[PDB]
């Protein structure tokens, strides 16, 4: 369990945002397997466009 | 991964974002600015601004950041930090 | 306008020698020149720029030098990887374009004589009624050989075409084809036909000539 | 990122010679590039056609501006050359390419500006000529220590036409010529080979040339 | 290469932007100040709040920063 | 945790975070 | 410039103020206040109100 930071991350982002923030709201920690299988699951608070 | 971390190594190396990227100081800087509206968010009338979303692109040339492929592998773009 | 004249036509040089290409410019362009080079089969190369700043990712043997007409174009220590045909070019404050003629770097090696051989037309091309006679230089190094057509002792001219190979890597030789085309009536109305070569290594010209 | 070219490989006397460069990862509405055409013969060497920048802004070789007419489309990213009026000494090897511009100040003066071919294509071979596909004529040139002897290939069009000899079982000491364009229109070469005297007779020597358009396969067995 | 690199190790290789630029402790540095007012955004009466947008003009001397045009190619501004 | 630590130090030796996984040119 | 909506700026003035300066004050301290001497355009609160 690695700090997100640490690790290469794509850079998904919400694209229909509507008040300008892209990004997660705390970037927690990936799970890292032995098999170099990286799992993130970050939380994220969204105002998307509608 | 690894030809491109030699080569994110190599050009930061000895890099300087303080001054313009140009060979000489003589030498203006190009960009090309190109505005793209994505969309039109608010029109206050009262205070009389307007609240738009957009996407700012920005293109010029670092002469301090070129390299040839041929020695990194045949990587020719890569995404750094802005 | 501004014409650029670049020299040697032909460098041959070894490994590890030290080579200078020149080109001189009719007018003053200052150090608005830059140079290129290319190799068989592809797109030219930006080496230098300004007649004196090394592109990057560029080796080190390459340099530049020169003010407005004279500009030079030297590789210090001759690689492997460097014989190829190299360019200047001119520019302006306004995207007009001037590329002098190219300056080829060939391997270097010793005077090779020419195997000389001549084939008259076959049976079947006079059966087609045209007559080829081919005259063949093997294996002879420099580049530079003089090919000529006598009928009966009677020289030709304006009906003879040349073609020559590139350089073998085995090797490093030349290899030349003449071919004379004339009619069938042409090709019967005289008796012996040869081919005479002159080259710098060989130390009288050689004739090869056949009779029908 | 790249640079393609893409145009007819042939065309008659006196046609429009068409060309198009496209780009590959990236644009071409960039105030710092202009986009040109350079052409390649053996005997003119190097030489520039035209260049136009993304507002429209061109700018021609003297010789050739008369003939030519550069032109840009900024939604396909594409940039576009036609030369008119082509005749035989048109023949050549176009490259499409970026003109990177430097821009620099001067002190009351303003902008000067300084240019190198940064990127080039590949390179596309246009030959002008009205002759159409023919096949090759195979003529054996018979030999005379060491013996020569060929193949004569005559009267083909267009370009190229592979040889090989004994099925590509002798290859050393094996030549094949460039081709050469005779006054007629149509190319012609020779292949020739070096091989002992002793060995003329015992063994065997067979030229196969191949050619494309035509479809012609010619085994041509060369002895005296 | 480009002079401005040179000019910048030249003057902040060795600098300390924490002091001030006085040569001796009870020195004053002057500032020149100008205040340009872009916008008047609002007035809130229930907040009593000014909201403007602005820019200030600070000038001022800073004698560790000095440098001649003629030793660094004729550069007369480092941003 | 020594063992983790360890792990962690021989994984991160060389790791650049913002260059993109791609053992090839050309691997996505 | 374009002047807001109901606000008119009549004046502007700046002044440099310094204080302190007395022996049992301390250090001297100084300040620059602008004075926006706004007007308010009433013509909404005349036309709705
Ligand atoms: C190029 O080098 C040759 C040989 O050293 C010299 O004679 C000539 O003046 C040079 N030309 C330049 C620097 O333009
Ligand atoms: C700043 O340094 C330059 C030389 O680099 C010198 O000519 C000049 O007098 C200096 N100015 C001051 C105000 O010290």
């Amino acid at each position: 369990r690695i700090t997100a930071e640490s690790v290469w991350l794509p850079d998904v982002v919400l694209l229909n945002n509507n008040d300008g923030n892209f990004d997660v709201a705390l970037d927690i920690s990936v799970v890292v397997s032995s098999d170099g299988s990286v799992r993130w699951q970050p939380p994220g608070i969204y105002r998307s466009s509608c | 991964s690894e030809h491109e971390t030699r080569l994110v190594a190599k050009l930061f190396k000895d890099y300087s974002s303080v001054v313009r990227p140009v060979e000489d100081h003589r030498q203006v800087v190009e960009v090309t600015v190109g505005l793209q509206l994505i969309q039109l968010i608010n029109v206050d009338e009262v205070n009389q601004i307007v609240t738009t979303n957009v996407r700012l692109k920005q293109q010029w040339v670092d002469y301090n950041l070129k390299w040839n492929p041929d020695d990194y592998g045949g990587v020719k773009k890569i995404h750094i930090p802005s | 306008d501004i014409q650029m004249t670049q020299s040697p036509s032909l460098l041959p040089a070894s490994v590890g020698e030290r080579v200078t290409i020149t080109c001189q410019a009719s007018q003053d362009i200052n150090n608005y020149l830059n140079w290129y080079q290319q190799k068989p089969g592809k797109a030219p190369k930006l080496l230098i720029y300004d007649a004196s700043k090394l592109e990057t990712g560029v080796p080190s043997r390459f340099s530049g030098s020169g003010s407005g007409t004279d500009f030079n174009l030297t590789i210090s220590s001759l690689q492997p990887e460097d014989f190829a045909t190299y360019y200047c070019h001119q520019y302006g404050n306004l995207p007009v374009h001037t590329f002098g003629q190219g300056t080829k770097v060939e391997i270097k090696r010793t005077v090779a004589a020419p195997s000389v051989f001549i084939f008259p037309p076959s049976d079947e091309q006079l059966k087609s009624g045209t007559a080829s006679v081919v005259c063949l230089l093997n294996n002879f190094y420099p580049r530079e050989a003089k090919v000529q057509w006598k009928v009966d002792n009677a020289l030709q001219s304006g009906n003879s075409q040349e073609s020559v190979t590139e350089q073998d890597s085995k090797d490093s030789t030349y290899s030349l084809s003449s071919t004379l085309t004339l009619s069938k009536a042409d090709y019967e109305k005289h008796k012996v036909y040869a081919c005479e070569v002159t080259h710098q290594g060989l130390s009288s010209p050689v004739t090869k000539s056949f009779n029908r | 990122v790249q640079l393609q070219e893409s145009g007819p490989g042939l065309v008659k006397p006196s046609e429009t010679l068409s060309l198009t460069c496209t780009l590959s990862d990236g644009s071409i509405s960039v105030s710092t590039y202009y986009w040109g055409w350079v052409r390649q013969s053996p005997e003119k060497g190097l030489e520039w056609i035209a260049s136009i920048y993304y507002t429209g802004d061109s700018y021609y070789n003297p010789s050739l501006k008369s003939r030519v007419t550069i032109s840009l489309d900024k939604s396909k990213n594409q940039f576009s050359l036609r030369l008119r009026s082509v005749t035989a000494a048109d023949t050549a090897v176009y490259f499409c390419a970026r003109d990177h511009r430097r821009s620099f100040w001067g002190s009351g003066s303003g902008y000067n500006y300084r240019y190198y071919f940064d990127m080039w294509g590949q390179g596309t071979l246009v030959t002008v000529s009205s002759a159409s596909t023919k096949g090759p004529s195979v003529f054996p040139l018979a030999p005379s220590g060491t013996a020569a002897l060929g193949c004569l290939v005559k009267d083909y069009f267009p370009e190229p036409v592979t040889v090989s000899w004994n099925s590509g079982a002798l290859t050393s000491g094996v030549h094949t010529f460039p081709a050469v364009l005779q006054s007629s229109g149509l190319y012609s070469l020779s292949s020739v080979v070096t091989v002992p005297s002793s060995s003329l007779g015992t063994q065997t020597y067979i030229c196969n040339v191949n050619h494309k358009p035509s479809n012609t396969k010619v085994d041509k067995k060369v002895e005296p | 290469k480009n002079e401005e690199l040179r000019l910048y190790h030249h003057l902040f290789n060795n600098y300390d932007p924490g002091s001030r630029p006085v040569r001796e402790p009870e020195d004053t540095v002057t500032i020149s100040l100008k205040v340009t007012l872009t916008n008047l955004i609002s007035l809130n009466e229930k907040e009593e709040t000014l909201t403007t947008s602005v820019w200030i003009g600070i000038d001022w001397q800073d004698y560790r920063l000095n440098y001649s045009k003629d030793d660094f190619g004729g550069i007369e501004t480092l941003r | 945790s020594e063992a983790e630590g360890r792990l962690r130090e021989k994984l991160f030796s060389g790791y650049d975070s913002s260059v993109r996984p791609a053992r090839e040119v050309g691997d996505r | 410039y374009t002047e807001n909506g109901e606000w008119a700026i009549d004046f502007c003035p700046g002044v440099i103020r310094r204080h302190h300066g007395g022996a049992t004050d301390g250090p001297g301290e100084t300040d620059v206040i602008y004075s926006l001497i706004i007007r308010r355009k009433p013509l909404f609160y005349v036309i709705n109100i």
